[PDB]
């Protein structure tokens, strides 16, 4: 089993998809394996369950 | 030969299938975000 | 070994008359077609996957 | 190819009939927000 | 006004069962 956010039925949901997600932002590669890119920024992405 | 209108036509269907998911996931989104307004 | 196309749902499957004495019963699992090879023919110049 | 468009006919009717529900249903929000 | 609310749910999500039916046998009817 998991649970997983409510898509329907949260009011604040938003439907990021990949290139816009961004958690370790300057301390990874953008979309790759290559050399860490970017900036520290407060994560985005998984809503906390 | 019939394949290139048959192909036409099952593109037309599935292209129209994809619009009826697409934007039934709006209305659901929508129905449920009044009912929490409301709520 | 019966076919599945690729977004197919459904697989109707007939044997048309039968006799069924000291028959054990169904056994069944899924396969890919590239993750198979035919056999009967002495090589099978389809058989892509390793 | 005679069934196919039977199909579509009433696919875009049924696209019309959900369409028209949103549009239409949006606009209690938009009384409700004016009432608070 | 909640009562009528749950009655146009009723009506609303009774299309989702429908539209997940049809949105099946349109995948149905594309190979054979």
């Amino acid at each position: 089993s998991r649970q997983v956010v409510d898509e329907i039925n949260y009011k604040d949901y938003k439907a990021v998809t990949l290139p816009f997600q961004h958690n370790n932002s300057g301390f990874t590669g953008y979309l790759a394996p290559t050399m860490r890119q970017g900036q520290p920024y407060p994560a985005n992405f998984p809503y906390p369950l | 030969p019939s394949s290139i209108i048959a192909e036409e036509k099952l593109l037309a269907l599935l292209a129209e299938l994809e619009a009826l998911s697409r934007q039934l996931a709006a209305l659901t989104q929508q129905v449920s975000e009044l009912r929490e307004q409301q709520q | 070994l019966y076919p599945i196309p690729a977004k197919a749902t459904n697989v109707p499957i007939s044997i048309p008359s039968r006799n069924w004495a000291a028959f054990r019963g169904w056994s069944f699992t899924r396969l890919k077609t590239k993750e198979t090879p035919s056999l009967g023919s002495g090589f099978d110049p389809y058989f892509v996957y390793s």
